[PDB]
């Protein structure tokens, strides 16, 4: 039965899967502002993952709320000013702050939604290849903070495919 | 001054919490 | 046949008609989740004229842009904590804040967006009539402070009608 | 940090300038 560690395992997947649809659909926005990263267009993905079936589905049904906290973000992580050097220290401060008043299904999602950002972020400020850091930034908080340990014990990712 | 990744978690949470409030079970 | 007094008296009317389209696109949408303003869809309107049509224009052109805004303009406003009482001068003092680098179109429209959102966070917040109050803070600051003016130079109202129509 | 109305200003000059931008390329 789904375990914390298949979970951690399917969720490298669901955030490389949710990172390219997420940046597919919002480049097709009316007028968008963020600038196109080849990264996340170019990322390739595994054509029949279930896994990656949950990361589209994610990035889908969030779209609407996701978007109308874009300028905030913008605000915010100009002011936090994050860099390769200050990345781990502050993902992980955020990401237990996050969590710290409970574990939800779509405090779950906007953990990957952050990851989301803060790639984007570093790859507009200059440095290329660190969408496999903060892939392991989110896999590695998920398994250490117990957040892949209740995933699993609702199912694992595919649970997440009944939302909306 | 709150610190900004105090702030960055209090929104994460919130935009969270729409979800989880949007997504819900019947 | 433009002068910056008519367009002031015009700017009532784009406002109230952008208002009315705005609020009534957003209650269409499908995400949504936000609630009516009855006061925004009751609006005593003539869509056909010209100033209605503009307001309609504006409202409906671009309106994914104001979306990503949305969740920054609740937390800011909640610290704003706008009042029947304070609102007159933080509205004057935000649009001047706003064009002290230069005034264009779409700063203009960034200045009905900020009447309509104000407008709908102090009902929403439990003070009915007040849009007749927002109403007046945009006609009253184009009038003074350059803004009718710009416009009347440019055609008048009516030099937004196709904009973003290419 | 900011007053919020200094703070709104800000957005509301990014948000006008991006609706300008965007009559334009249409
Ligand atoms: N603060």
């Amino acid at each position: 039965s789904m375990s914390e560690e298949q979970v951690a395992q399917d969720t490298e997947e669901v955030f490389r899967s949710y990172v390219f649809y997420r940046h597919q659909q919002e480049q097709e926005a009316e007028g968008v502002a963020a600038p196109a990263d080849p990264e996340m267009v170019t990322l390739p993905l595994q054509p029949s993952s279930t896994m990656g079936q949950v990361g589209r589905q994610l990035a889908i049904i969030g779209d609407d709320i996701n978007r109308r906290y874009d300028s905030e973000f913008q605000t915010m992580l100009q002011h936090l000013q994050p860099t390769a050097e200050n990345a781990y220290e502050y993902f992980t401060k955020i990401a237990t702050s996050l969590f710290e008043s409970g574990i939800n299904w779509g405090r779950v999602v906007a953990l990957l939604g952050f990851g989301y950002r803060l790639a984007l972020h570093v790859y507009q400020h200059g440095l290329t290849g660190f969408l496999g850091q903060v892939t392991r930034f989110v896999v590695d908080f998920m398994l250490h903070h117990s957040i892949a340990r209740w995933i699993a014990q609702r199912g694992g990712w595919v649970a997440a495919l009944n939302l909306g | 001054d709150m610190r900004p990744e105090i702030w960055i978690a209090q929104e994460l949470r919130r935009x969270g919490d729409e979800f989880n409030a949007y997504y819900a079970r019947r």
